[PDB]
């Protein structure tokens, strides 16, 4: 029968482990950086878009930073059309739970389901897991302003700054050095952009290759606002830090 | 009968590679070219006609396809698995849009709907991914006129101008040179005919070449009057004598 | 060669074998010998036990399914037992639904398909065990022989199990005799402990070893252990 | 039927008639109203008489899984909760039983649970069932006290039944009685109350309505 | 749908799913219980490869099942959290049928019955999750300390420690933990926690966290500065030699 | 039908529920406790058919209690009583609907606030400064429409009831044996043990 | 690269089912069957092996019966036959139902062959290892049917299969040019007995036994019949007869 | 790969045969059956000196009057156990009698060939066959003191005497020059004892070594470690002497 043409994707390896999430790992390994760095006063979401034309249109494109709440986003690193399927997945979610208890979701309940069905197919089902690894940018009126990681092993953590995609290794290094916990937003902003340039495999980075994000309380409303940044205000931004 | 095909065909290999989705895309290398063109006021989605047969009839096989009437499709790989796309995205678009909300989805959505058909095709038991990269041009009321490419892995990306299949790469090439941001549709319309000929080795005329716009409204093939909020179709597939004319002077 | 063909039984081999089958007839080869018996008024089941150690009791070679049916088992005891089960279902269900006691070959070709269905799909393996059936319905007494392949064959007499072909060439030559012994049970059961001593190679037959069914006209289906085949002894 | 159960200072009384009737038909005068669950469990019966048989012996086997299970032996609240829960899920279908269980357990005590096919679970320390409950409780309420003697407790379950035996005319028979403690429960007889109501009138001098 | 097989049997007589399952459990992070005569005491270490964590909102090892038991682990990470949930709804459930907290050998044995039962069914494999099951009985002053793993086997322990390096600490611990004196003190308990973590783990305030599990749903996990003084009072005992 | 009181003060709810459970003829129990607590600062009240209603409540309870484990948090008032309403809600339209009428009674630990929610077996929720099921509402609300100051003290409040109760003993055609009286508020649950003859 | 053998459903190279062509070889293994179409019905042969004295004659029938009209009988592995036939006669039984008419021969066969074209479709399924032989009287005739394992089947005038398959059917087409213009019942069974003789000598080492049954619009009224004691003997004598 | 019900050339069940393998590698077991009870003890074998001894249950009670003993993989014997106990009550739930030793153990044999991968006849979820063999000891009113080893063949074997696990082959060659017909229940508990501390690694003593018994009267027992620590004390007496 069909015995002969099983992969097996959902069993251990003699050392202990998961053949397919080891191999999901590397394919995310090849995928645009993506950064997440957390201070007092709010989060940045940096990511790098790859193999980009001059004909692709920037002003319609959103590959790597997607809205999941009025006050979750996340950054993607990996396989676009694995994450839009949990993606939605997760904005059903919070509506979900926010239809029960009147109530916004908290981050973290909303991340530990996403990854509960990322360990799904790693258990049971025989299927391929996830090619996908989010960083998730939240805030709620119990931890305020959080930083999670989650992988297509299903596990998940906690972060004040953090790295997805390719050159990790090198890019939570330089996070390493500078990060330190009473950090502004303006800051963190820099200290994104700084990292990304430095681990770049392109020549120079550049408007056209970046997705840029912000979450931060109303510097007036008193209340979470979420701004994903136009390729213009991104222009402007990079000239300010020093990169041109 | 029994099914027993309930695992995964597309696994990952230990370098990350997805096998099949790779293959997928190996085979719409081979695929005829296609090309889209996106002016201010319209867009272009425009292909050869590879005849089977001088026996067959070309016109009894549209490679450009009418998806709403605001909305149309083009390939390059696997006619077959484009033929079932076009009809399950027919579909989709008055299940899960028109019968909630009594109006066509938007560009974007539809393409949504369309990659999801097809990343399912990735991870689901027993199948293959589907052969095929799309070219999606389309207009709605609150984005204007867009233009997307869908490939076998369920990916989608928003272009100004694009080709995709055998001569993609120099067709690419010749797009940015002609490509800018202040086209009118019959200059596009110009630059689509030339990019497609680079390509076409042997006869090229209106009978070889298929060609399709989002534009205007038609109100003349809407089919009825009455109602003045419903103008009529946007998506218009040029006839063999309207191609020829604009070949006349190319 | 047989490396790529017995991998499961839906598969056939170049010359046309079904390996997985063929493997399960071997498993009766193995199993412990049992001979069947008939003349126009009797039929009769002997059967040799086997134990695992001498602090060990004998299994049970012989069941009974009606009060007018019963067969003996040679290979794997639980495909045995599910086999006794669903016959004695269909044996219920004949005397439930139409008042009916079952003919012994519709019993045969209801093995027969059970067995085939576990022959040609995927997933399932065969049976691992012979039968030898004796009945007593309305057109006298019966023997058949069930193989997990599907095929039953009706007879006068036979045997199955480990040198069971000493027991079935005495049989064939011995014909004549026992089939002509009607109205008088124990000069029946006398052949077949004759019988079966011919498929002896190891041991003596003794009394908590030997196993005697019987079923005739006048004779509903009882089974002898113990002090009770003493005499045959 | 009529069926009570008290706590006192001695632990646990119980009494129940025998009585079956089909409408205004005695089907039977020697019912056994009381399943045995354990040494230190009981229950007793009221309602549908398959009703109650069926699912507190069926109880009985819920309550021994228990014990094998956990190498302990099934709380009263617990055992109670068993046939609570089974009862709700059948409610609207119709089920009549109403229902007491009467045991010992070191964590709990002396402890009786009311269980009827409503889905209603009570704890308490006195409960009359049945038909004949009020007959029952005028006699029961108007001469309880906590520190009765085990005798005098036996006998006010006794009379109590006898109480509603005579006034209720579905229920009779005999008087079945227990005497639940730490060590267990105590049978202690059936009494006709063929006799019983003589003999109690005579010493008692109560019961001057009947002729005799 | 999916059904295939996958813990089966080989030649040898071993099941290599779960012995394989063995193995990423070998490869987790170090935990560690220790019970005293009023306590119970579970350690566990946190890795180093990467300090910029947010320990406010990261996922601890201690794992509350009920009010009065405690589950920590060593393994897959992501597996632990299906096997926590369903013993946290077993929990309710148990309280909510029997009217009593579970035991805990009674959630210990619910914990070690799911685990097995993804060593015998199709299409899944095993938890690649050994657990510390530790806590007191409801009404009962008795510490209570079991282990699982995941071929679905448990025991209790007077002392146990499972994952990275743990045929270290168990060495230490044999001769370290008397049974005929167990540890007097909730403090006693504790210093000899941080002890036998530090044969394991290189100086490390961050590294190791530590849990008091008391009689009667008295729960609660030790701050970085009070597991320092047990690590800075236990460093000066060895330069006295 | 069984008595279900509440009454939100100043920094404090309180609540008061019948003692009485009659079946038929005959007063079964006189002092039954007609609530269940949610979590350490939420408690439920509850009224209505005979299994239903302590099934409905001690679910709900099971599912709370489940949350706050998982979490190691305590919903608000506001999250619990929306969480009950979508099961009554769900409950309506299914083929046998649990009849139980509730009021939530909690202290909001973050907001600093009392609490009282009321809702009927159809999934109908409103917060009140004071509420009522069945037939006693009748009499108890256009008593705490004249009675009833927003600012009362919790000493004040008990007063309050006092009067409800005193009401509903001389003019409600049942003997529901007395009541049950619990305060809620930023220390939590507690039983007012002599209210029969405060 | 090969092993194409291996699994039923799969192409060769060359376009073959290799598991349907060792299902052919069961068929071949197996005993010699026959089947003529006469001028108003259908008649069929059989051989049986007699391995040993102890098979009671006359008893372990390999020729069957769907409905009333229809005969079947087949070469191979019998167990597969009998399911065959188990599901032509809950086919016909259906057919029967519906159309009140009992079914016509050749919409017989095609239930049949779609039944068996099916089991080569799928890699979870067994080819079958028989070639069926059968026919009736309806309507509008005699027919006779052979059906091949890959699900072919067509109309015959003659048909043979198994063992003795080669001598039969050069027996066969010397009927056809003998007796263009028909040949009757009584005629095609009496023939049916030598043919099967002639092809015993394939299997010569071993006794046999002779099964023949006959469907005839004149000597039947169109329903399937077995041939026993002095028509049998009449035609056993007739094969012996031309032998020497 | 190859089918998991799938036979050998020599006519084996693949799955069942390296099942067997399992149970080599398990924990000594040892039944005995008297006329005035039957007789099981179990090798405890805890792996580490910290592991609280008594925590080992390799000896469970079915019902007062069915115990059993388990060698090889235990924690797939859990829900064989389960199995048997609810066969039991439910028995006695149907017909207000006690289950027959006998009837108990074709039951719990039932399940042993119910593995697959979805297939013919009836239904078979479960991906494999136990890896434990169990020694079902009891009594009834019909056949009286009953030893029965059941394995995860399916098929179960009655034994005045059997041992199980890695010591039963030499184990059950001591079992077989001992027993006779007409021991005593002390003779039998001090025998099983003698094989235990042959066939152990470690040295016997009322921590590693467990004993029970199934009587008509007491039914069935697990001796507490203080009873047993005396019948060691017996037994050390008894060899000295001779
Ligand atoms: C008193 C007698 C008051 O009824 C007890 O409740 C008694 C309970 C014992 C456990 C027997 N009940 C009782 O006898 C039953 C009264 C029925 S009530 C609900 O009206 N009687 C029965 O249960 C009788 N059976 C039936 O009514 C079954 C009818 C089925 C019709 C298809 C028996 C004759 C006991």
């Amino acid at each position: 029968g069909s015995r002969r043409y099983d992969s097996r994707t959902t069993i251990f390896s003699p050392e202990g482990r998961l053949y397919q999430v080891e191999y999901a790992l590397e394919s995310i390994s090849h995928a645009g950086t993506a950064i997440g760095i957390m201070a007092s006063d709010g989060i940045v979401l940096a990511a790098e878009r790859k193999v980009t034309s001059t004909l692709l249109e920037q002003d319609t494109s959103t590959e790597k930073l997607y809205k999941l709440n009025d006050k979750i986003a996340v950054a993607v690193a990996g396989l676009t059309a694995d994450a839009e399927i949990l993606i939605n997945t997760a904005r059903i979610h919070a509506q979900n739970y926010l239809k029960t208890y009147n109530e916004d979701i908290p981050v973290e309940i909303l991340v530990r389901r996403l990854s509960d069905i990322k360990q799904g197919y790693t258990q049971h089902g025989g299927l391929r897991p996830f090619g996908v690894s989010f960083i998730y940018a939240g805030y709620d009126d119990r931890y305020g302003y959080q930083l999670y990681t989650s992988n297509p092993s299903g596990n998940y953590t906690g972060w004040k700054a953090i790295s997805v995609g390719a050159n990790t290794s090198a890019a939570q290094t330089l996070l390493q050095m500078d990060y330190k916990d009473d950090m502004k937003v303006d800051d963190a902003i820099e200290l994104a952009l700084k990292t990304l340039s430095k681990t770049t495999d392109s020549s120079a980075l550049t408007y056209d290759r970046l997705e840029f994000a912000t979450i931060r309380k109303g510097a007036n409303d008193g209340e979470v606002y979420q701004k994903i940044f136009k390729p213009q205000e991104i222009k402007d931004i990079l000239v300010k830090t020093g990169i041109t | 009968m029994t099914d027993r095909y309930s695992f995964s065909l597309t696994t990952f290999s230990p370098s990350g590679k997805l096998g099949q989705i790779d293959y997928a895309l190996t085979a719409v290398k081979q695929g005829v070219t296609s090309l889209g063109i996106k002016a201010t006021n319209g867009v272009v989605i425009a292909t050869e006609k590879k005849s089977s047969s001088p026996l067959a009839m070309s016109e009894t096989l549209s490679k450009v396809s009418l998806l709403t009437p605001d909305i149309g499709a083009v390939y390059s790989g696997m006619g077959p698995d484009y033929r079932v796309l076009v009809d399950k995205s027919r579909k989709v678009a008055h299940t899960s849009y028109k019968r909630i909300y009594g109006e066509y989805p938007p560009t974007k959505l539809l393409v949504s709907e369309v990659a999801k058909i097809m990343q399912e095709a990735t991870q689901s038991g027993g199948v293959r991914p589907f052969g095929v990269s799309l070219l999606i041009a389309g207009h709605d009321e609150f984005n204007g006129f867009s233009l997307y490419q869908v490939d076998p892995s369920g990916s989608y990306f928003p272009w100004k101008a694009t080709a995709i299949g055998k001569g993609s790469v120099a067709a690419k090439t010749f797009l940015e040179k002609r490509w800018n941001d202040e086209l009118e549709l019959e200059d596009a319309i110009h630059i689509a005919l030339l990019t497609l000929k680079e390509s076409v080795e042997g006869e090229f005329n209106g009978d070889t070449i298929e060609l399709a716009i989002i534009g205007d409204e038609n109100p003349d093939l809407l089919g009825y009057t009455g109602i003045p909020t419903d103008k009529g179709p946007r998506f218009r597939k040029l006839t063999s004598q309207e191609i020829n004319d604009r070949l006349e002077a190319l | 060669f047989r490396n790529n063909y017995d991998g499961d039984t839906v598969t056939f081999s170049p010359t046309g074998r079904l390996f997985q089958v063929e493997y399960a007839l071997e498993a009766i080869k193995q199993g412990s010998v049992t001979v069947g018996l008939r003349s126009n008024t009797h039929a009769v089941l002997v059967a040799l036990k086997r134990n695992a150690d001498e602090l060990s009791s004998y299994q049970k070679k012989i069941i009974k399914c009606d009060e007018h049916m019963g067969l003996s088992l040679a290979g794997l005891a639980p495909d045995a037992r599910v086999l006794s089960n669903y016959l004695r279902q269909q044996c219920n269900y004949s005397s439930l639904v139409f008042n009916r006691k079952l003919a012994v070959e519709r019993a045969g070709h209801l093995l027969c398909d059970k067995a085939q269905k576990n022959t040609q799909s995927y997933g399932g393996r065969p049976y691992g065990v012979g039968l030898l059936i004796i009945g007593y319905d309305k057109s006298g007494a019966h023997l058949l022989e069930f193989q997990p392949s599907g095929n039953v064959t009706e007879l006068y007499g036979t045997a199955i199990g480990a040198r069971s072909q000493g027991a079935k060439t005495y049989l064939e030559r011995t014909l004549d005799t026992f089939i002509k012994i009607d109205g008088n049970p124990d000069e029946l059961i006398k052949a077949g402990v004759e019988a079966i001593s011919q498929s002896l190679r190891d041991e003596s037959l003794t009394v908590d070893n030997l196993s005697i069914a019987i079923v005739g006209k006048d004779t509903p289906f009882t089974i002898y252990d113990g002090e009770a085949v003493a005499k045959y002894i | 039927t009529t069926t009570l159960a008290f706590r006192f200072q001695g632990g646990i009384i119980v009494a129940v008639d025998s009585r079956a009737t089909a409408g205004n038909w005695v089907a039977s005068q020697t019912v056994k109203k009381v399943i045995e669950i354990n040494p230190f469990l009981l229950g007793t019966m009221a309602g549908g008489a398959a009703d109650c048989q069926f699912w507190e012996t069926w109880l009985g086997s819920q309550c021994r899984l228990h014990e094998l299970r956990e190498k302990e032996r099934i709380s009263v609240a617990a055992a109670s909760k068993i046939l609570s829960n089974l009862v709700y899920q059948y409610k609207g279908a119709g089920l009549s039983m109403g229902t007491m269980i009467c045991g010992y357990t070191r964590k709990e005590g002396p402890t009786i649970y009311y269980v009827d096919s409503d889905g209603t679970r009570l704890k308490g320390d006195i409960f009359c069932v049945g038909s004949g409950q009020t007959f029952a409780y005028g006699v029961l309420d108007s001469n309880y006290k906590w520190d009765l003697s085990v005798e005098d407790a036996l006998y006010l379950g006794k009379r109590s039944i006898l109480a509603a035996a005579h006034r209720d005319a579905y229920s009779g028979g005999s008087v079945n009685l227990y005497h639940v403690t730490e060590d267990g429960w105590i049978y202690h007889g059936n009494h006709d109350v063929g006799e019983l109501f003589w003999k109690v009138k005579e010493e008692e001098g109560s019961f001057n309505n009947v002729i005799g | 749908g999916y059904d295939r097989a996958l813990s089966i049997f080989s030649p040898d007589g071993h099941i290599f799913q779960v012995e394989y399952a063995l193995e990423a459990v070998k490869r987790g992070t170090c935990a560690v219980g220790v019970k005293g005569k009023n306590c119970v005491v579970l350690g566990c270490e946190r890795r180093s490869t990467l300090k910029l964590q947010d320990t406010r909102i990261t996922p601890s090892k201690v794992s509350k099942i009920d009010s009065h038991v405690v589950l920590s682990f060593s393994g897959l990470n992501a597996d632990s959290r299906i096997l926590i949930e369903k013993a946290r709804v077993e929990a309710q459930s148990h309280r909510l049928t029997l009217e009593d907290p579970v035991t805990v050998e009674y959630l210990t044995r619910y914990v070690a019955g799911v685990q097995q039962r993804y060593t015998q069914s199709g299409g899944v494999r095993p938890f690649g999750v050994s657990t510390l099951i530790a806590g007191f009985d409801p009404r009962d002053d008795e510490p209570k300390l079991y282990q699982t793993e995941p071929s679905g086997i448990y025991s209790s322990w007077s002392a146990q420690t499972i994952g990275r390096n743990s045929k270290t600490v168990r060495e230490f611990l044999e001769k370290n933990y008397d049974r005929k004196e167990p540890p007097a003190t909730v403090e006693e308990c504790v210093k000899l926690t941080v002890r036998s973590l530090l044969e394991v783990v290189q100086t490390g305030a961050k590294n190791i966290e530590i849990t008091v599990v008391k009689p009667d749903s008295d729960i609660v996990a030790l701050s970085s500065e009070e597991i320092n003084q047990y690590v800075t009072q236990i460093e000066q005992e060895k330069q006295e030699q | 039908m069984d008595i279900i009181l509440g009454i939100r003060v100043q920094d404090s709810v309180i609540l008061a529920s019948s003692k009485a459970v009659t079946r038929g003829i005959s007063v079964l129990k006189d002092s039954d406790d007609k609530t269940r607590q949610l979590s350490p600062h939420t408690l439920m009240s509850f009224a209505g058919e005979a299994g239903d209603t302590v099934q409905f409540a001690e679910y709900i309870q099971a599912n709370i209690q489940l949350y706050s484990i998982r979490e190691d948090y305590e919903l608000s008032p506001q999250a619990v009583s929306s969480f009950v309403r979508q099961e009554l809600a769900k409950s309506i339209r299914s083929r046998r609907p649990y009849q139980v009428n509730v009021l939530i009674g909690g202290y909001d630990k973050k907001k600093n606030k009392p609490e009282l929610y009321q809702i009927d077996y159809l999934g109908t929720k409103v917060e009140l400064p004071y509420g009522a099921h069945g037939y006693s509402g009748f009499y108890t609300f256009s008593l705490l429409d004249h009675h009833y100051r927003p600012d009362m003290t919790t000493e004040e409040g008990l007063d309050l009831l006092k009067l409800c109760v005193q009401e509903l003993e001389k003019r409600m055609p049942m003997d529901f044996k007395g009541v049950i009286v619990k305060i809620v508020d930023k220390d939590g649950i507690r039983q007012v043990d002599d209210f029969q003859a405060q | 690269g090969t092993g194409y053998d291996l699994s039923n459903s799969v192409f060769s190279p060359d376009g073959r089912n290799f598991q349907v062509e060792y299902a052919v070889k069961a068929v071949e293994n197996g005993t010699t069957s026959i089947g003529i179409k006469c001028n108003d019905g259908v008649v069929f042969a059989v051989e049986k092996l007699i391995t040993s004295k102890l098979l009671v004659p006359q008893k372990n029938v390999k020729i069957q019966v769907v409905d009333r009209h229809i005969g079947c009988v087949y070469s191979g592995l019998i167990p597969d036959g009998r399911h065959l036939v188990n599901r032509g006669r809950e086919e016909a039984a259906s057919f029967k139902k519906l159309y009140k008419t009992p079914i016509p021969i050749p919409a017989f066969a095609d239930r049949l062959g779609q039944y068996v074209q099916a089991h080569t479709l799928y890699n979870s399924v067994r080819p079958f290892g028989v070639s069926t032989i059968f026919g009736g009287v309806d309507k509008n005739g005699a027919h006779l049917y052979m059906l091949e394992p890959s699900g072919s089947y067509w109309g015959y005038k003659g048909a043979a299969t198994g063992k003795g398959r080669q001598s039969a059917k050069a027996e066969l087409e010397k009927l056809v040019d003998h007796h263009p213009e028909g040949l009757s019942a009584r005629e095609a069974v009496k023939q049916a007995a030598k043919i099967i003789y002639l092809a015993h000598e394939d299997n010569k080492e071993k006794d046999f036994e002779l099964e023949i049954s006959w469907c005839s619009l004149s000597e039947t009224n169109g329903l399937h019949k077995f041939v026993k004691g002095d028509l049998l003997q009449e035609a056993i004598d007739f094969a012996q007869k031309e032998i020497n | 790969d190859r089918g998991v019900s799938t036979f050998s050339p020599e006519g084996r069940l693949f799955q069942v045969e390296y099942s067997l393998e399992a149970i080599k590698l398990g924990s000594t077991a040892i039944g005995i059956a008297t006329k005035e009870g039957v007789v099981l003890g179990v090798e405890k074998r805890a792996t580490s000196p910290l592991l609280e001894s008594d925590s080992i249950e390799k000896i469970v009670e079915i019902d007062r009057h069915i115990g059993c003993a388990m060698s090889g993989l235990t924690a797939d014997a859990r829900s064989m156990i389960e199995h048997a106990r609810t066969a039991a009550v439910t028995h006695n739930l149907y017909y207000d009698e006690d289950i027959n030793v006998e009837s108990l153990t074709q039951s719990v044999c039932d399940l042993a060939l119910r593995f697959g991968e979805g297939a013919s006849g009836e239904e078979r979820l479960m991906s494999r066959p136990f890896g434990v063999a169990l020694l079902i000891a009891g009594h009834d009113a019909d056949d009286g003191y009953q030893l029965f080893h059941a394995e995860p063949s399916g098929t179960f074997y009655r034994y005045n005497a059997k041992a199980i696990g890695s010591g039963s082959e030499g184990a059950q060659a001591e079992l077989l020059n001992e027993w006779h017909s007409s021991l005593t229940l002390k003779e039998a508990e001090l025998l099983v004892l003698k094989i235990l501390k042959q066939v152990m690694e470690e040295k016997l003593d009322e921590n590693n070594a467990q004993l029970s018994c199934i009587t008509k009267q007491d039914g069935f027992k697990i001796y507490d470690n203080e009873k047993t620590a005396e019948l060691i004390k017996e037994l050390k007496e008894k060899e000295a002497a001779e």
